[PDB]
């Protein structure tokens, strides 16, 4: 069902990946919008954006995701473009909720690195 | 929830420092306090920030004078301490430098005393010039400028660099405070004062290894295979001058975040280059960071055959140990970042179960990724003290500690074995072989005669002396 | 032209320094105290690369504690830090008495008041603790003079102080005061066997053989100091004080003899086998018991085994000693004894105005047919340096510390004094006494024998000797 979907995807994101746990907001946040919307891309057979050194790296990222996401989770073979895309802007939100509005590091509005 | 030992009923502020995971919690209203004051008197793990510039960062260097400005204790207790190999032999580990300080430099001032050791030590040793200085405490209490003497000494000695840190042991709480230091002046004054020769169409840094065991020297291999030139090293088997070329890689690639994240941060704003977070041990982490690298720069191929010769060589000895280590408990009680590099990575590949972990200096960030990978059930710790060791060891009785020399020498007497988790025992332990040379010591620890045998009480009448089978993979 | 020189290093700076700072020796002298735990007020290195450097030692854990000084206390001055690091001891170990209360060059520099934290913790700790007696021990140990070895001389001075202060003279304990300094458990196994065979009760300041701990079946800790308060407040009512080394507590045997008219006696450090009689013989003259035929058996036993080895191996061969400054003085006698020239002695602190007074010097000047070199203030590139510039020697003697010069100079090194990480077990062999004076020659000569081997240097010649 689509919450069971989003559980499966947020709980894979957790506990494999690195990139929504940078050091600062502004980068969790750059980082959660530009490998999930790649993610989107791979998994609904689109063509990656690969043309910037940030955009390769977010490839990179999201391949790894995209790649796991299929192997574990017969759904995402199932369902179409339009539930796919539901999935990751929920996801999105999800993963700002929890490492951005309501986590208490301290240093992630730090203005200097 | 939050615990509060029975130890710490006088000092029940350290329940915000202790997460037990329970279920169905939400995490973001567990996280540990990380990066405060230490309470005095505790037998906190906690080191100083000239130990985090100095040795942790600096002194892996092959090619540098390490001039401690201080008196001599500060250089005496970082000598022969730490086992980071260079390929010419080892200078980083042979040589410390003092100012040695005496009262009278208290008195009237450090600074000829440290401009007269500076040269001193480019006299004697003429084939190396490049120095770090440093301070520790009492050159930073009496305001000794060692920017202004480093930069007298490169006047009038133009063949030498020299690049200087602020440091002294009182700042910040913990050696993370040197890391943040060093890395943003060297950034800010030594970056892009210099150039190398590009010889590939791929170029990284590797930021954030530090060549324990040769470590560099093993992932090396693996760049060398793939056709990647790596620009620098920060700072593993590096030297000086190839820290000044930094900003000429494509790609930076991170494993040390706590550290070493700083720069590759800076890297990224100032000059562009993105920043690409692994987890360089593991074994299936190690494949996973290798098809990232190679899916940046188009090389996926070589990347997929890389991977298949590593698993065929290396994946039978690897489930050999699985096999023997499934279920066993362990705690890694170490820096931080090697909490969330191996608590998922020894339950992936091992079936470990890490059971309690403790940080001495991690920052909420560290806590936050320890906590997404690790499990429930499982303690996490701020800045663990001794008695609490004590106190968790009664809760969770691991089987194994990965942990310093020290606290292993500490624990042995209640009959549980140790793995080095900073200079390991019989590393390296980064990469496809290397997450195999862990699992064999683990395995050697743990199934081993004389913890069988101390056990025995042999005035007891009802008592034999076991024998105990071992294997080998 | 037969000449023993004392000289400075000529350089300001050091490369690879001998000794740890004063602080470092002070943490020593502390933790062979029974219910001890040393605090020191600095920044957290100060601390924990100690317990560090002991474990590499001894292969074993200690418990010291940090004040933690931070940016705040640097501004405003570390009191507080102080106060509440011994409340936070006092209160999770139930257990301890005696703290050490151990200054660093922060805390020297910024000036606090450790005499008057003490006098706040004692009132704090007197209400909240009524029926425990804690002994709080100021402890001076700046880092930019002296070195570790000051610091352990200073420590133990301070806690005698402060025990004594407080109990004073009692009745006669007809026992021995002993300060045998900064040695290894199996040198303070090697003089309790000797105590006891001339029926001679002694305290010896510390007792560290407990820190070579079993493990046991019963996972009990016994890691511990076995010197107790009891034991230092007795030193008040001893016989007579024996001090064997200069440097490492003689001022204590002073200070004993100063306040409560305790005799001391000083005397040179038991290596080899002149020293060894001297100190019995000074034993039996304060005690009035008679030397031991068993000494006089282990005495011979060490002296057969050397002669198996001083004209055949060592005699006309060049040694390097380095280490605490009674242990090279009294090495260099014992590589006498055995036909080795000790022709360079590195001492490693500003001490030197009291070594050009050392009566081993003289002892050193009136004996040696071979040039001396004393370095001090020396560091161990003072060492490599002369190697480099062409010294030709056949051994050096010395810590861990110096390993890499005898490694890539390839001269066979025999690990002495403190601390001797790179090898195992080395902290339960005597060096002092007979028994002791033994296991060196034979180290030595089992050094230079693998050395042969290794080098193809008539590795022939092992068989007949
Ligand atoms: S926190 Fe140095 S060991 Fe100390 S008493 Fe000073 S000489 Fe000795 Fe860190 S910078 Fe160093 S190690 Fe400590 S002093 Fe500070
Ligand atoms: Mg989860
Ligand atoms: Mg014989
Ligand atoms: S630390």
């Amino acid at each position: 069902m689509s919450q069971s979907h989003l559980d499966d995807l947020f709980a894979y994101v957790e506990e494999r990946c690195l990139w929504q746990f940078f050091s600062r907001t502004w980068d969790r946040e750059e980082n959660i919008e530009g490998v999930l919307n790649q993610v989107g891309r791979l998994l609904t057979g689109q063509e990656p954006l690969r043309g910037t050194p940030q955009e390769r790296l977010f490839y990179a990222d999201a391949l790894a995701m995209a790649n796991d996401v299929r192997e574990r989770f017969p759904w995402a073979s199932q369902v179409n473009k339009e539930e796919i895309e539901f999935l990751l802007d929920g996801l999105k939100s999800r993963l700002v909720d929890v490492t951005i509005t309501r986590s208490t590091n301290r240093e992630l509005n730090h203005h200097l690195y | 929830p939050m615990v509060l030992l029975e130890c710490d009923k006088d000092i029940p502020e350290r329940q915000k420092h202790i997460y037990l995971k329970a279920p169905n919690e939400d995490t973001r209203e567990f996280l540990p306090i990380a990066n405060a004051a230490t309470i005095p008197g505790t037998l906190s793990e906690r080191g100083c920030a000239f130990c985090g510039a100095k040795l942790v960062i600096g002194g892996v260097l092959k090619d540098t004078i390490q001039m401690i400005h201080g008196p001599l204790g500060c250089a005496y207790d970082t000598w022969h301490t730490k086992r980071y190999p260079t390929d010419n032999g080892h200078f980083n580990m042979k040589y410390v430098w003092s100012t040695d300080m005496k009262e009278s430099h208290v008195v009237f001032g450090g600074e000829k005393r440290l401009e007269k050791s500076m040269h001193e030590a480019f006299d004697e040793m003429p084939d190396i010039k490049r120095m770090i200085v440093y301070t520790t405490c009492p050159t930073a209490l009496i305001g000794d400028d060692i920017k202004a003497v480093a930069k007298k000494v490169m006047k009038d000695r133009p063949d030498v660099d020299v690049f200087t840190v602020e440091c002294p042991g009182f700042s910040g709480v913990s050696q993370s405070k040197g890391h943040h230091v060093l890395n943003i002046g060297w950034i800010n004054e030594k970056v892009e004062t210099m150039e190398k020769e590009i010889t590939s169409e791929y170029t990284m840094n590797f930021i954030g290894d530090f060549n324990i065991q040769g470590d560099t020297q093993l992932l090396q291999t693996y760049w060398d295979r793939l056709g990647i030139q790596v620009v620098a090293h920060f700072t593993g088997n590096g030297t000086y001058d190839d820290l000044r070329c930094m900003h000429q890689a494509q790609l930076n690639v991170v494993n040390c975040a706590r550290s070493s994240g700083y720069i590759a941060n800076e890297l990224k704003k100032r000059y562009g280059i993105p920043r690409l977070d692994i987890d360089s041990w593991g074994f299936n982490y190690m494949a996973e960071g290798i098809r990232k690298i190679c899916a940046f720069f188009g090389i996926e191929e070589k990347g997929e055959e890389l991977i298949a010769e590593e698993y065929a060589k290396w994946k039978p000895k690897l489930d050999w140990y699985k096999e023997r280590l499934q279920g066993k408990k362990m705690a890694i009680w170490t820096g931080g970042p090697r909490l969330w590099h191996w608590t998922k990575s020894v339950e992936d590949d091992l079936g470990v179960q890490v059971v309690a972990m403790s940080s001495k200096f991690g920052h909420e960030e560290d806590f936050e990724k320890v906590i997404a990978r690790g499990k429930e059930g499982t303690y996490y710790i701020d800045d663990g003290n001794e008695l609490e060791f004590f106190e968790i060891i009664d809760l969770v009785k691991p089987d194994v500690i990965f942990t310093g020399p020290r606290v292993g020498e500490l624990v042995k007497k209640l009959h549980i074995p140790y793995v080095n988790g900073h200079g390991y025992h019989n590393g390296p332990y980064m990469g496809f072989e290397g997450f195999v040379n862990l699992a064999r010591d683990m395995y050697n620890a743990v199934h081993n005669p004389l913890r069988h045998l101390a056990a025995v009480d042999i005035r007891d009448k009802s008592q034999t002396t076991p024998v105990i089978v071992r294997g080998a993979a | 032209p037969a000449e023993v020189k004392l000289s400075p290093r000529d350089r300001e700076g050091i490369i690879n320094p001998m000794y740890d700072c004063q602080p470092a020796g002070a943490q020593y002298a502390g933790i062979g105290i029974k219910d001890c735990i040393p605090l020191v007020h600095g920044g957290q290195g100060c601390t924990m690369f100690v317990r560090l450097l002991f474990a590499q030692h001894f292969k074993e854990n200690f418990d010291v504690a940090s004040t933690s000084l931070h940016e705040e206390s640097a501004v405003f001055g570390g009191a507080k830090r102080v106060e509440e690091g011994v409340l936070v001891l006092a209160r999770r170990y139930p257990n301890l008495r005696v703290i050490p209360i151990i200054t660093t060059c922060s805390t020297e520099v910024i000036g606090d008041d450790i005499e008057g934290s003490i006098r706040v913790c004692n009132r704090a700790l007197e209400a909240e603790f009524p029926d425990r007696k804690i002994y709080l021990a100021p402890v001076h140990t700046p880092s930019f003079k002296g070195s570790h070895v000051t610091g352990y001389a200073e420590c133990v001075k301070s806690v005698f102080k402060t025990i004594t202060d407080a109990h004073g003279k009692g009745q006669p304990s007809g026992k021995l005061n002993v300060f045998p300094g900064w040695v290894n458990p199996g040198d303070v196994v090697l003089l309790k066997r000797y105590f006891k065979e001339m029926d001679v009760e002694a305290n010896i300041y510390m007792d560290t053989e407990d820190f070579d701990s079993p493990m046991l079946p019963n996972k009990s800790i016994e890691t511990h100091g076995r010197t107790t308060v009891e034991d230092i407040a007795d030193s008040a009512n001893a016989l007579a004080t024996l001090s064997l080394a200069r440097y490492e507590g003689n001022t204590t045997g002073e200070l004993l003899q100063k306040t409560f008219a305790v005799p001391n006696a000083l005397v040179n450090t038991p290596y080899g086998i002149k020293n060894t009689d001297d100190m019995l013989r000074k034993i039996a003259e304060v005690t009035g018991k008679e030397i031991p035929e068993s000494l006089v058996r282990e005495r011979g036993i060490a002296l057969d085994a050397l002669a198996d080895l001083a004209h055949m191996f060592f005699a006309n061969k060049k040694v390097a000693i380095f280490g605490h400054p009674d242990l090279v003085l009294g090495l260099a006698q014992f590589c006498m004894e055995v036909e080795l020239e000790p022709v360079l002695l590195l001492i490693g602190d500003d001490q030197g105005n009291k070594y050009k007074k050392d009566p081993r010097i003289e002892e050193l000047k009136n004996t040696a047919h071979f040039d001396i070199e004393i370095v001090h203030n020396a560091d161990l590139w003072e060492l490599e340096k002369r190697i480099n510039a062409g010294l030709q020697l056949d051994l050096i003697m010395g810590h861990s510390k110096g390993r890499y010069v005898a490694i890539e100079a390839n001269i066979p090194m025999v690990r002495v004094g403190f601390p001797t990480f790179d090898r195992a077990g080395l902290y339960r062999k005597p060096s002092i006494g007979y028994q002791g004076a033994m296991e060196l020659g034979e180290m030595i000569a089992n050094a230079m024998f693998a050395h042969m081997e290794y080098t193809r240097n008539k590795e022939w010649i092992l068989n007949t000797w």
